[PDB]
């Protein structure tokens, strides 16, 4: 708060944004953006029913 | 042995028992497409950010 | 005080990427900033600022 009595915030000094935690990595699938996931499976599990 | 020649029912019986075993077995058994091959590994890993 | 000024000044800065994600386009440089790293010698430690 400055002695003329103004406010501060953190917009004023920064630009605030839901970004992404990791940005070193471009994934795209045929061209397009995408995200995926690796299923590892179970010990004595059947691979058809799972 | 040779005793299994006088006793047809017996050596039937035990054909059917191996039968229903079997496809008790192939009912719950796991399927994959190989088997654990590599030695097992650990793996640490560690960020710092910049 | 020595031993915050060894804390400061035996520190291990991770400075950072000069380009890095995310970047601009056209970016064409990607370098790493190197500030500080912890000292190796006891000459070095007795060059530590104190005051
Ligand atoms: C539970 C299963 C085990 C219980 C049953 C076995 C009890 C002892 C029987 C062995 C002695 C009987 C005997 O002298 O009769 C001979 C059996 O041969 C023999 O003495 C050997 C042949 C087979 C008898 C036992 C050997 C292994 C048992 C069979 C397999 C069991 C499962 C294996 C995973 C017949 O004469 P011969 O048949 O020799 O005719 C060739 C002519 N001399
Ligand atoms: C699932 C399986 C469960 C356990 C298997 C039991 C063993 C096989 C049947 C029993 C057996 O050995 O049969 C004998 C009859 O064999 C005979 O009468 C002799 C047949 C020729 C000899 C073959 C070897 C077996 C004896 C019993 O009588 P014993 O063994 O005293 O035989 C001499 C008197 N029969
Ligand atoms: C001695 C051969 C008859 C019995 C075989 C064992 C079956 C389990």
């Amino acid at each position: 708060v400055q002695q003329d009595g103004s406010q501060v915030l953190l917009r004023d000094v920064a630009r605030v944004e839901l970004g992404a935690e990791d940005y070193s990595t471009v994934a795209r699938y045929n061209g397009k953006p995408a995200a995926g996931i690796a299923i590892k499976l179970a010990a004595g599990a059947n691979a058809l029913d799972t | 042995a040779n005793y299994f020649i006088d006793r047809p029912v017996f050596a039937w019986v035990l054909a059917i028992i191996m039968m229903l075993a079997g496809g008790l077995a192939i009912m719950n058994l796991p399927v994959a497409q190989y088997p654990q091959i590599a030695p097992p590994t650990i793996t640490v890993s560690a960020t710092y950010p910049g | 005080d020595v031993i915050s000024q060894i804390k400061v000044q035996n520190n291990q800065i991770s400075g950072g990427q000069l380009g890095g994600m995310p970047q601009a386009a056209d970016q064409q440089l990607n370098a790493s900033i190197i500030v500080q790293t912890r000292l190796q010698t006891p000459e070095e430690f007795g060059k530590i600022l104190l005051k």
